DNA sequence: CGTGTCAGAGTGTCACGGATGC
DNA sequence: GCATCCGTGAGTCGAGG
RNA sequence: CUCGA
């Protein structure tokens, strides 16, 4: 019904409360621009949004799924395009 | 104990009254939430840091 | 491309005025 | 009704990194 | 950064 589809929203809400303030300061170090974590820390959460795999077993740590994400995005991140201009 | 410490001064008496939160794993959440913002403060979060 | 422990910044100015705030 | 705090300003020119 | 009036 519509409830169903706002408890998918109370899901992320949730997540974010747990996870984003820390995993904003694992982008921060590995960076150095807090203005780029941010970038790095809206990028990981929406891909969660997009694996259910990922949100489905709580047994299971999500926080590391989230540090390795962002680690790929920053070491993408640190080819080419930024190897020349940066 | 922080009476028995600092009871030689009137400045000390005057803040501990003063004081807004009182309890060991009261104070040590608000300190957790001044200084880590955003993040859920648990008792053994901030013991750790 | 896929991603499942966690690792985490700079700090010795000041005078002065007026909007900002308990 | 007022103490606080924010934002503003703080010589000019020249030589080499 | 370092210096010249």
């Amino acid at each position: 019904v519509s409830g169903a589809a706002a408890a998918e929203a109370a899901l992320m809400r949730a997540l974010y409360d747990e996870h984003a303030a820390v995993l904003w300061r694992y982008a921060l170090r590995l960076t150095g621009d807090a203005a780029q974590a941010e970038d790095v820390v809206q990028e990981t959460l929406l891909r969660a949004w997009q694996h259910p795999e990922v949100i489905g077993d709580t047994a299971r740590p999500a926080r590391a799924w989230l540090f390795t994400v962002a680690r790929n995005m920053i070491i993408d991140e640190r080819r080419s395009a930024r190897f020349r201009n940066v | 104990q922080i009476v028995e410490r600092f009871g030689f001064s009137e400045i000390m008496r005057s803040t501990l009254e003063k004081d807004n939160t009182v309890g060991t794993d009261e104070a040590l959440l608000d300190i957790y939430r001044k200084l880590r913002p955003g993040e859920p403060p648990t008792k053994e979060s901030a013991q750790t840091l």
